[PDB]
């Protein structure tokens, strides 16, 4: 599933569980993504 | 019935907010935002007023619809039965006082 | 969204609170709508 981690995405429950698992907000989650992969030009990842 | 319009999602929010700010001091500190919500909506932050309870409290009761609303809120309960103080005690989980 | 922002202690407090509120609600509903007439349930104690 594509999880939209864009900081302004207003996501679903999967986005939310990640926030909860990580104990971080959307802005932090967005940056976190970019930290792990700067080639992801979207805010979206697959639920891999 | 009694205290049954249990909008769980509402409540989940109400409690989380009190956990994040028990005195609403940040609310006081952020009037540009606080002022966006109606005070009645803000009542529900401290008060146990779910969206449906709100809708109920805002109903217009008139003679023209008094029976209609009765069916809307009490349904099949005979108003005569409802009117009995003992029925009410149970209905609303109230103490004698 | 908001739940994900709580710490563990707060989350546990939250869950406990909500379960207690949920019980009162489920019970009140149950008595009025689910309980069968043969059982003279007019209270939460009778429900118990």
């Amino acid at each position: 599933e594509e999880i939209d981690l864009n900081s302004g995405s207003t996501g679903d429950w999967r986005k939310t569980i990640l926030k909860r698992a990580f104990n971080i907000d959307d802005v932090s989650l967005f940056r976190l993504l970019k930290i792990t992969d700067h080639d992801n030009k979207d805010g979206k990842i697959k639920n891999n | 019935s009694g205290a049954t319009p249990y909008h769980d999602a509402y409540e989940n929010v109400r409690e989380v907010i009190q956990l994040q700010d028990p005195g609403l001091e940040q609310l006081n500190a952020s009037p540009a935002i606080a002022g966006l919500m109606h005070q009645a909506s803000l009542l529900g932050i401290n008060a146990s007023i779910s969206p449906e309870l709100f809708n109920i409290l805002t109903e217009e009761i008139t003679e023209g619809n008094a029976e209609e609303l009765y069916k809307k809120n009490f349904g099949n309960i005979e108003p005569a039965s409802l009117a009995m103080p003992e029925y009410l005690k149970r209905y609303y989980n109230l103490s004698d006082e | 969204v908001l739940t994900a922002g709580l710490n563990s202690q707060q989350a546990n407090t939250l869950h406990a609170f909500l379960d207690e509120s949920r019980s009162a609600a489920l019970s009140t509903y149950y008595i009025r709508q689910v309980a069968k007439a043969a059982a003279a349930i007019k209270s939460r104690d009778d429900l118990y």
